[PDB]
């Protein structure tokens, strides 16, 4: 019948997405840690307490520089955005074939008798080959393992 | 040993631009016209509670207050606070601290162990708030020029965000730090209480906190706060 | 066995079997100690994916992982790797 | 038998502040158009605008009598935007009757009419839609803009009200006109 | 009066509508996205409810 019916709504769509966030200014201290002078051996091996700073992870998992990445419960992708109270951060002298035991629910020479990764884990491992510079001529007889 | 406050320790309870608006908030103030114990150290630094915040207010001309001690059990076994200022930057440092019975510092005196972090930046009425909400530490201040006989003025200002810090203390207690000439080691401040009551703030027209009214004084200011309005 | 519900998150529920958000059915799931183990190494999942599943989706496909910027063609170097990696089953573990 | 350079690393949440996190990106801020924006976490849609309000330098963000986010402060360049909605409205249809005729006219409420076939998908409707987007017969009143009628300057009785004095009817062949009401 | 107490009336009314926008009913939030960028589909849908 005639008249005037009020059928629908209109409304006009966002076009953009733009995010705004402060400038980015105190980062995580890393370099105590990839570039330090001397190392630890295996059963005492040093922790790093880091906390209340920003933290780059994107420099570290690409950094050509690496023969072991892995881990559990987070991805790559996912480190720049999930917040945590304390970042621990362990680093240590081991030899070539003594790695592949450092997993939640392995058993080895040092896995079960001096570094043990828990039920389930969080965090990441990074390693690379050390003769490059850390092996004088003369024999190394100046970091000590567990037997 | 006893006086009263008239209109003192109201801040800006959040970063929330409002022009010409009044506002009824409900949050930790300490009421109007209420006994604060003042310390005149005239022969004086006890272990006072840390409740749930504490006002402070200093009537100082020569800059002999530095800062404070919070924590619980002050033993260097659990966290504590500290705040110093050694004439040219503000150093906050939460460690285990060596801690005298009476301590001070002379015109000296600090310590370290096994702890987390550190952060680093009479015309004279200098006012405080110090608040401990779910992990954060939180203070507010204001300063300005009196010229009355001594006490706290009748006039109404309020009191601006100063830091905030992530600290994460159990606080329990709390004392305060002066400079004194003689080490004497032995082995004019005034302090409130806040409560939990509800405001009717009144912003002007650039944002500024210029009267307040509390909800809970009398009957007259009941009624100012169910009609939000300053006139019946 | 937690990730065969609807609405879960994880490596099983996120890259290789997705329940729908309204699933009308049941999840049957029983020990199987006494088949399993010899650890056996054919009971393969995925570990990277673009992105994450629909529900009732399958994915088979071993065209390696890149992460980084390098295009990697077949070549499991830096920064690039293989999807599918296996399972250990002994009864040297405990139950989980 | 060659020496390992090995880093690992774990995280906690125990219940505290989280003091250690990644960095957070940014973009570029675009105004006088609707945008989805994220002023460091608070969200929205609406349209981004240079203002004259002088905050506190402590202040974040503005609100009015009601509680609602009016204004906000960029964090990068410590400025003072504006807040306003993207547009809306009501669609509102003319008929004569159908035992009668078939031709509509349709009412856009409170577009300002430059903006009709951009706020309607005038590109995405049926070509049978976009008649009443675009054309010679558009008038623009105080109820909002009218499309499809064709604007007299006779006076009649009114017959289908529109708003703010304006009325519309079908007689002139036959057409939909719109008119100002005569009282008498 | 009696023409200032209906704009009075209809003001107030629409004052009280606006305002009862930040209540949560329950909810965690009073946000929609906060309820979405911190829950999982499945137990969302009835905090949104
Ligand atoms: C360890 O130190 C080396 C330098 O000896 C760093 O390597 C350089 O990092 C910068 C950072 O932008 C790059 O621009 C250079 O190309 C890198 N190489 C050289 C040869 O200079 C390395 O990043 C440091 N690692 C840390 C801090 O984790
Ligand atoms: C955040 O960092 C940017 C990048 O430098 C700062 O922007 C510059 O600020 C200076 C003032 O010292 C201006 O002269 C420049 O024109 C700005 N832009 C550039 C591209 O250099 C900005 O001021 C910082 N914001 C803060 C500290 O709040
Ligand atoms: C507060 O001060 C007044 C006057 O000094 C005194 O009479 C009163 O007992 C004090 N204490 C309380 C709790 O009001
Ligand atoms: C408020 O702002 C105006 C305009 O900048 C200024 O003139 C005035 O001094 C300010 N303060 C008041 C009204 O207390
Ligand atoms: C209008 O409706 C009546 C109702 O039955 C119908 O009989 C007639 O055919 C219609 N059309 C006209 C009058 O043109
Ligand atoms: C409507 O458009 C005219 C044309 O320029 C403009 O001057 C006027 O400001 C607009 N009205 C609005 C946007 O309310
Ligand atoms: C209606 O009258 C106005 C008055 O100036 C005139 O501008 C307009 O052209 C007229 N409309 C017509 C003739 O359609």
């Amino acid at each position: 019948e005639k008249g005037i019916y009020q059928t629908s709504n209109f409304r006009v769509q966002p076009t953009e997405s733009i995010v705004r966030f402060p400038n980015i200014t105190n980062l995580c201290p890393f370099g105590e840690v990839f570039n330090a002078t001397r190392f630890a051996s295996v059963y005492a091996w040093n922790r790093k307490r880091i906390s209340n700073c920003v933290a780059d992870y994107s420099v570290l998992y690409n950094s050509a520089s690496f023969s072991t990445f892995k881990c559990y419960g987070v991805s790559p992708t996912k480190l720049n955005d999930l917040c945590f109270t304390n970042v621990y951060a362990d680093s240590f002298v081991i030899r070539g074939d003594e790695v592949r035991q450092i997993a939640p629910g392995q058993t080895g020479k040092i896995a079960d008798y001096n570094y043990k990764l828990p039920d389930d884990f969080t965090g990441c491992v990074i390693a690379w080959n050390s003769n490059n510079l850390d092996s004088k001529v003369g024999g190394n007889y100046n970091y000590l393992y567990r037997l | 040993a006893y006086t009263n406050s008239f209109t003192r320790g109201v801040y800006y309870p959040d970063k929330v631009f409002r022009s010409s608006v009044l506002h009824s908030t409900q949050d930790l103030f300490l009421p109007f016209f209420s006994n604060v114990t003042w310390f005149h150290a005239i022969h004086d630094n006890p272990v006072l509670p840390f409740n749930d915040g504490v006002y402070f207010a200093s009537t100082e001309k020569s800059n002999i207050i530095r800062g404070w001690i919070f924590g619980t059990t002050l033993d260097s076994k659990t966290q504590s606070l500290l705040i110093v200022n050694n004439a040219t930057n503000v150093v906050i440092k939460v460690c285990e601290f060596q801690f005298c019975n009476d301590p001070f510092l002379g015109v000296v005196y600090s310590s370290a162990n096994n702890c987390t972090f550190e952060y680093v930046s009479f015309k004279n009425l200098r006012e405080f708030v110090f608040k401990n909400i779910d992990g954060y530490f939180k203070i507010y201040s204001k300063h300005t020029p009196i010229n009355l006989v001594r006490d706290l003025p009748q006039g109404f200002s309020a009191l601006e965000p100063l830091v905030d810090l992530p600290i994460g203390i159990n606080i329990t207690r709390f004392q305060t730090l002066l400079a004194l000439h003689r080490s004497y080691l032995t082995p004019a401040y005034y302090v409130g209480y806040l409560q939990p009551r509800t405001f009717l703030l009144k912003y002007n027209e650039n944002g500024t906190i210029t009267d307040a009214v509390d909800c809970a004084l009398d009957p007259l200011s009941e009624t100012k706060c169910t009609l939000k309005s300053f006139t019946v | 066995v937690r990730q065969i519900a609807p609405g879960q998150t994880g490596k099983i529920a996120d890259y290789n079997y997705k329940l729908p958000d309204d699933f009308t059915g049941c999840v049957i799931a029983w020990n199987s100690n006494n088949l399993d183990s010899k650890g056996n190494y054919n009971y393969l999942y995925r570990l990277f994916r673009k992105s994450n599943l629909k529900p009732f989706e399958r994915d088979i496909s071993t065209e390696i992982y890149q992460a980084g910027s390098t295009p990697c063609n077949g070549v499991e170097g830096f920064n690039c790797y293989f999807p599918l990696q296996s399972y250990g089953f002994q009864p040297t573990n405990g139950v989980g | 038998y060659q020496p390992y350079r090995v880093v690992v690393l774990s995280f906690e949440l125990l219940h505290a502040p989280a003091t250690v996190c990644g960095p957070k990106k940014s973009t570029n801020l675009v105004k006088n158009k609707c945008v989805n924006f994220n002023f460091n976490g608070l969200t929205g849609t609406g349209v981004l605008t240079e203002s004259n309000k002088k905050f506190l330098p402590f202040q974040q963000f503005g609100r009015d009598i009601a509680d609602t986010t009016d204004a906000v402060r960029d964090p990068q360049t410590l400025e003072i935007l504006d807040i306003t909605p993207c547009s809306f409205g009501g669609v509102s249809v003319i008929t004569p009757g159908t035992n009668t005729s078939n031709q509509v006219a349709v009412l856009y409420q409170d577009v300002n009419c430059t903006e009709v076939p951009v706020a309607i998908h005038a590109d995405q409707l049926t070509p049978t839609w976009r008649v009443y987007s675009t054309g010679s017969n558009v008038f623009q009143t105080r109820a909002g803009c009218l499309i499809g009628a064709e604007h007299v300057n006779n006076s009649y009785e009114c017959d289908i009200p529109i708003g703010a004095g304006i009325c519309a009817s079908y007689q002139t062949s036959q057409s939909i006109i719109a008119y100002t009401m005569s009282l008498g | 009066g009696k023409l200032q107490d209906v704009v009075n009336q209809n003001a107030q009314a629409l004052n009280t509508l606006v305002k009862q926008l930040s209540s949560n009913f329950g909810a965690i939030s009073s946000v929609l996205n906060d309820i979405l960028s911190r829950l999982d589909p499945p137990e969302a849908e009835v905090q949104i409810d």
